[PDB]
């Protein structure tokens, strides 16, 4: 806020009820900003595709049961959110977040044993 | 079955034209086009305006080329702040990953004809920071480079030698004769 | 004759314009120039330097009133943020 | 009002995370009746916010957990 | 699809799949790589750590190609199509040769037959002399040696010459391609007026230049594409008018075509090509080409055979034409009542400054 546009002072969560509000607050800001993110970096994907990525990022950490670890993830989310909504990231940075735009594909690991073996460890 | 009817006989009348590097000027229309070639190249050499992307300590040696001892202005070199007014990009410094998008952007904003001079070990292949997590291992990963100047830092005279090489490159550039070949 | 046609152009500026208030200021400038041009040409026909003097004071006054009108527009725009009429 | 509900069906029925369509009521809940977990609910309120073109505060959004709660909330807000 | 590729002549290529520094094992020559399509095949090979031989004419034109590969991967060769030594010096080490040399207009130095028929014939003869494994010859849609249109005709004989000298020639027939630096989307989007003597009624199936470049790469990897023929086109048929509708729909500008009649435009098109020194987009055989309508051969391999699904051009107009839509404040649509009301919360002039 005061230092720069989307700056959030680093604070610990008081309890699990406090943490959950921040996590939902963080998700709400992210998926709300998805229309702006598309037109601001000229992303060649629909807001639906972008918003799915937001949920998966939040779902990788759905099973965390440690309060200190949540505070770390919340601070990372605020830092990524600020550097996105401020035009500090470049199209290369945001585009790299979408795993489909790598010339070797998104399925960058072998499907099963025999496809990886026939190609040579993937 | 001789694809087209005269295919077999036509293999003996195929004129073999010389390569541009070993071609000559004979006549008047040829001579005219070399004259414009000389004239247009003399102007490119005579007003050599670099856009100094002075990333680090190589910019100090680059800055010493405009000072009284060497006085690049005596040869027609004027440093330009924006890529719009510039003909040559001198990458003089370590190109970090964080900085590479900016370098590509200013290269894209340079009008043709344009050239890039990589100056210094860092700009050339990464230099002392080749094994760093934050360094591009040579600006030729990002932009095409016309001349590489070695040294960390190259001396002011070494930079001048590279600029002379690029001028000699312009002086041998075929423009009106290249279109005249094809 | 040209001066008459110009007065119509300034007149026609008010007929055709529903929403451009800046065009209203410009159409007054066209009318005033048209009337000053008429005085100048007539002053030439009647060999009268007073016509040229009258035209000089119209240029002075019309220049003075353009500045007042722009200042009034600036005070207006400071509060509204638009010179567009919603119509 | 009733005009809000007919717009409410336009997005919940289009939502792909509903357990079964036509399960929507005038007072249905996202969690108990419609089988929506936490974040799917966050997304539904965000879709309603877009329809009425009014931003919803995070505290107000937490209060909204049912189809009726949203219908009541949008009416109170002047923008629509 | 693996760490081993065995070439037509048997060479085993043990390959380390990766990025810039990896070992692709292939040595490729790409003729006409300095044009619109040559950048996508050269880029695809070099970034896999394959050696790409690039024969060029203008030095300043080929400078962007070097960025694709690691050090020592993109190799430049001075070449003329009438210098045989240069053609076969560029080819004797390669295991695959792409012929992308074409031109839509005749020049003072090259007739359409000189660049296409005689051009291919010198290259294909070099390919057979050194036993190159794969010779992929790029051609045109509607390629037919019985066509009145010299473009289509000279693309027809060159197919027959290539297949005669080198029976395993792979022929690729692309439809007009769109994309970055294309001559379809930007030509419509840029030139103020077009001299089209057919009311833009020629139809075709546009295909992304990216997919053609990717397809060319996929033929290298499968030995089953040799001796085959590939018509390569997009999913849906368009016409120059319908695509112009998309272009206008994206840049907020109105297309204007003069549409002079054929008996008058065609000789004029000849004059302009013989007095102007660049591609004017207008020539005698190009005016004739606009009456023809792309007819797809039914006995030719498609993207299906390569495992690809072309995208429709209307999916790409917004992406490729976004930098051409005006974004000045003067051009936004009128403010909503929501916007009119919020303006009254701000001072709009600094009176203290
Ligand atoms: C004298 C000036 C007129 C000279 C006669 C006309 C020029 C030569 C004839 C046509 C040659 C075309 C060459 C095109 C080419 O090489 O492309 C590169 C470029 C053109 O690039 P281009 O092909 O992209 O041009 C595009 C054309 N438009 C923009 C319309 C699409 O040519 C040049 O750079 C110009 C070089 C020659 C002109 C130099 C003029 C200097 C005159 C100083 C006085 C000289 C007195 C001599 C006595
Ligand atoms: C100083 C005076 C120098 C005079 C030098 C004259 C050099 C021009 C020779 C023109 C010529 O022989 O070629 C004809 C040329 C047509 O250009 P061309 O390359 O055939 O077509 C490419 C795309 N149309 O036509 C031209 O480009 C002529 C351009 C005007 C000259
Ligand atoms: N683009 C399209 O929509 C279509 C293209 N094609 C074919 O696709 C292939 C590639 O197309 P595209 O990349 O767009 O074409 P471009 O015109 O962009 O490039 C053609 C290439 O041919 C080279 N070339 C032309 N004439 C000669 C010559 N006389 N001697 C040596 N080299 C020459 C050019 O080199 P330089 O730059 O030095 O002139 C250039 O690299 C060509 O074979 C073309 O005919 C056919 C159908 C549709
Ligand atoms: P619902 O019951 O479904 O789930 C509620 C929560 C998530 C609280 C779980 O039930 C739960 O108990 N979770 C445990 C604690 C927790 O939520 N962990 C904190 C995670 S915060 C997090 O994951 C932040 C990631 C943000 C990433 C955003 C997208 C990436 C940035 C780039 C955007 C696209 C390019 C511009
Ligand atoms: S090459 Fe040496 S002198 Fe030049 S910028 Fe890098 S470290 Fe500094």
């Amino acid at each position: 806020v005061q230092p720069t546009k989307f700056a959030v002072t680093v604070r610990q969560s008081r309890n699990w009820a406090d943490a959950k509000q921040r996590v939902i607050a963080a998700y709400r800001a992210w998926i709300r900003a998805a229309p702006e993110i598309q037109t601001m970096y000229s992303i060649p994907f629909p807001v639906s595709h972008i918003r799915t990525r937001i949920r998966q990022e939040f779902e990788r950490h759905r099973y965390v049961n440690k309060l200190n670890v949540v505070d770390v993830l919340l601070q990372q989310s605020n830092a990524d959110f600020q550097e996105t909504m401020n035009f500090w990231r470049q199209q290369s940075h945001v585009m790299a977040f979408f795993k489909e735009e790598h010339f070797r594909g998104e399925k960058r690991l072998p499907s099963n044993f025999i496809t990886g073996f026939l190609e040579g460890r993937n | 079955v001789e694809p087209y009817p005269g295919y077999e006989l036509r293999k003996s009348l195929r004129k073999e034209v010389p390569l541009p590097s070993q071609e000559g000027t004979k006549g008047l229309v040829q001579y005219a086009l070399t004259t414009l070639d000389i004239i247009t190249n003399w102007a490119r050499q005579g007003s050599f305006w670099p856009m100094t992307f002075g990333l680090a300590c190589c910019a100090v040696e680059m800055m010493h080329l405009s000072t009284p001892r060497y006085d690049q202005d005596r040869l027609g070199i004027i440093f330009r702040a924006s890529p719009r007014q510039s003909d040559v990009m001198i990458v003089a410094g370590t190109l970090t990953n964080k900085m590479a998008p900016a370098l590509r952007q200013v290269y894209d904003q340079m009008p043709d004809p344009r050239w890039v001079i990589s100056m210094g070990s860092c700009a050339n292949g990464g230099g002392y920071y080749h094994y760093s997590y934050s360094v591009v291992r040579g600006c030729d990963r990002i932009v095409p480079v016309d001349v590489y100047v070695p040294g960390c830092p190259p001396t002011s005279e070494a930079l001048m030698y590279g600029i002379f090489q690029l001028q000699r490159k312009m002086r041998n550039t075929k423009i009106t004769r290249m279109w005249y070949r094809k | 004759n040209i001066t008459l046609i110009l007065f119509l152009i300034g007149i026609l500026g008010f007929v055709l314009n529903r929403k451009n208030i800046i065009l209203m200021l410009i159409s007054i400038e066209i009318m005033l120039l048209s009337i000053t041009f008429l005085i100048l040409l007539s002053s030439l026909n009647m060999d009268d330097i007073i016509g040229q003097t009258y035209a000089i004071y119209i240029i002075v006054v019309a220049g003075a009133e353009s500045a007042i009108g722009l200042g009034i527009l600036v005070a207006f725009y400071r509060l509204r943020g638009s010179i567009a009429i919603e119509y | 009002k009733v005009e809000v509900y007919e717009r409410i069906k336009s997005l919940l029925a289009g939502f792909d995370k509903v357990n079964d369509p036509n399960n929507i009521t005038e007072t249905a809940h996202f969690a108990n009746d419609l089988g929506l977990d936490s974040l799917d609910t966050v997304e539904v309120v965000m879709a309603i916010e877009e329809e009425f073109s009014i931003e919803i505060p995070d505290k107000d959004a937490d209060q909204i957990h049912s189809v009726d709660k949203a219908i009541e909330y949008i009416l109170r807000q002047p923008d629509a | 699809i693996s760490d081993i590729h065995i070439t037509r002549t048997g060479k085993p290529l043990i390959r380390i799949q990766g990025g810039r520094s990896s070992l692709g094992e292939h040595t490729a020559t790409v003729f006409g790589a300095t044009g619109q399509l040559g950048r996508y095949i050269v880029n695809r090979l070099a970034r896999q750590g394959c050696t790409v031989i690039v024969p060029y004419r203008e030095e300043m034109a080929k400078r962007h190609l070097k960025v694709s590969g690691d050090l020592g991967r993109v190799i430049f060769m001075e070449f003329d199509l009438r210098n045989t030594q240069s053609i076969e010096e560029s080819v004797r080490h390669s295991d695959v040769v792409y012929n992308l040399i074409g031109r839509d207009y005749p020049t003072k130095n090259f007739s359409l037959a000189d660049v296409h028929i005689e051009g291919t014939e010198r290259i294909v003869e070099a390919v057979a002399k050194y036993d190159v494994d794969r010779f992929i010859q790029v051609s045109t849609y509607n390629a037919n040696p019985d066509s009145t249109c010299e473009f289509f005709r000279t693309k027809g004989i060159a197919e027959k010459v290539a297949r005669h000298v080198f029976p395993e020639t792979t022929i690729v027939r692309p439809a007009p391609m769109f994309g970055f630096e294309d001559r379809l989307l930007l030509k419509l989007a840029s030139v103020t007026n077009l001299f089209t003597s057919n009311h833009m009624r020629e139809k075709f199936w546009p295909v992304h230049v990216n997919e053609v470049g990717e397809a060319l790469e996929r033929m290298l990897y499968d030995d089953s594409t040799a001796g085959q023929t590939f018509e390569l086109y997009g999913p849906r048929q368009y016409s120059m008018a319908q695509i112009a509708e998309l272009v206008d729909r994206e840049i907020y500008k109105k297309r204007r075509h003069i549409n002079l009649p054929k008996p008058i435009l065609q000789p004029l098109a000849e004059l302009i090509n013989r007095v102007l020194w660049w591609d004017t987009g207008l020539s005698r055989d190009q005016v004739e080409r606009e009456f023809h309508d792309q007819v797809i051969d039914p006995t030719a391999k498609t993207f299906k055979d390569l495992g690809m699904e072309p995208t429709d051009i209307s999916k790409w107009t917004y992406h490729y034409l976004l930098p051409y839509r005006p974004s000045t404040y003067y051009d936004l649509p009128p403010s909503t009542e929501k916007e009119m009301r919020e303006e009254r919360k701000y001072l709009h002039v600094l009176d203290d400054q």
